[PDB]
């Protein structure tokens, strides 16, 4: 079978460059007529096509984002790459890669499952260096109990969803 | 007619 | 300039056994010399989108016969009949007539019984939970990593 897998940094501070990698198996991007697109779904919005690269290194870009995007490939490692410069909160999204094979129609026949990237909101580097170690350590250790309570709400919300099903079984 | 790149 | 795809409804609550219909209207024709470059995809939580329909009405291999596509020019529809548990999913249209490629904004198909269907529904809950927790984890890593990086620099 044909598999595509997106990988990324997970989180990224604003103004940094996003480097995404699509690792694929089951075919060669050097085969005549193969190509791979990058696509994204921003938070609370619909899917958006970014760029496509063909077996012969021909590259096509979304004109609205062209000046920020760079698509590329390394067929010796079965990898397709995307670079997005100067990210902000509008680049928080799940990023997908998808294959298209030459045909009389034009469609993606196989997709990856996607990778989620969150562009971070607020954390000034110079501001945080000015913090003392105790202040930094206190804030860090305090972040754990809060995350756990947020996760537990999710777990309880989904345990109550399983109960009606588990009873009928 | 195959479409090798995009519809043109 | 860009072809805009208007997909409706955003959300579809249906009863098991009924007909579901999803609509896509394009801002200009997606026809191209005897073929219509309109696709429909299905997406389950945490899974790769799956092609259902291409060239408006052609069914992809491995797609249940309950799915059909129709339409011409600018108006397209996906029809699911009868709706089954396995059809609870996100659906979206996609045009390939012009660059940039564009997508409909999506239809979330939800329901308003066999043990196989009930286990499928039970199993389907886990990737949704995992997705919600991962959003929480990434939100907090956004706050933790600047702090950890400040300590390491010191």
């Amino acid at each position: 079978q044909v598999t595509l897998k997106e990988s990324g940094p997970g989180i990224l501070q604003p103004s940094q460059t996003l480097s995404l990698t699509c690792s694929f198996s089951g075919f060669s991007l050097s085969t005549s007529g193969m190509g791979v697109s990058w696509i994204r779904q921003p938070s609370g919005k619909g899917l958006e096509w970014l760029a496509h690269i063909f077996w012969d290194d021909d590259k096509r870009y979304n004109p609205s984002l062209k000046s920020r995007l760079t698509i590329s490939k390394d067929t010796s490692r079965n990898k397709v790459f995307l670079k997005i410069t100067s990210v902000d909160t509008a680049d928080t999204a799940t990023y997908y890669c998808a294959r298209r094979v030459v045909a009389t129609d034009w469609y993606f026949d196989v997709w990856g499952a996607g990778t989620t990237v969150t562009v971070c909101s607020g954390s000034d580097y110079e501001f945080l260096k000015s913090w003392t170690v105790e202040d930094l350590q206190k804030r860090l250790l305090a972040l754990d109990p809060m995350m756990e309570q947020e996760i537990e709400e999710i777990r309880q919300k989904y345990q109550s969803k399983r109960q009606p099903i588990l009873d009928a079984i | 007619m195959p479409i090798w790149k995009f519809p043109d | 300039r860009d072809i805009v795809l208007t997909q409706s409804p955003a959300s579809l609550a249906v009863s098991l056994g009924q007909r579901a219909t999803i609509s896509c209207r394009a801002s200009e024709s997606v026809e191209y010399y005897g073929t219509t470059l309109m696709q429909w995809y299905q997406q389950k939580p945490g899974q790769p989108p799956k092609l259902l329909i291409y060239a408006a009405s052609k069914v992809e291999s491995g797609v249940p016969a309950r799915f059909s596509g129709s339409g011409s020019g600018t108006d397209f529809s996906l029809n699911i009949h009868p709706v089954e548990e396995d059809d609870v999913a996100m659906y979206f249209c996609q045009q390939s007539r012009k660059v940039p490629l564009t997508f409909g904004a999506g239809t979330k198909l939800e329901l308003k019984w066999t043990v196989e269907d009930l286990q499928k529904r039970l199993l389907a809950l886990d990737p949704m939970m995992e997705q919600e927790i991962e959003e929480i984890r990434q939100k907090y890593q956004c706050k933790r990593q600047p702090i950890l990086d400040a300590i390491e620099a010191k």
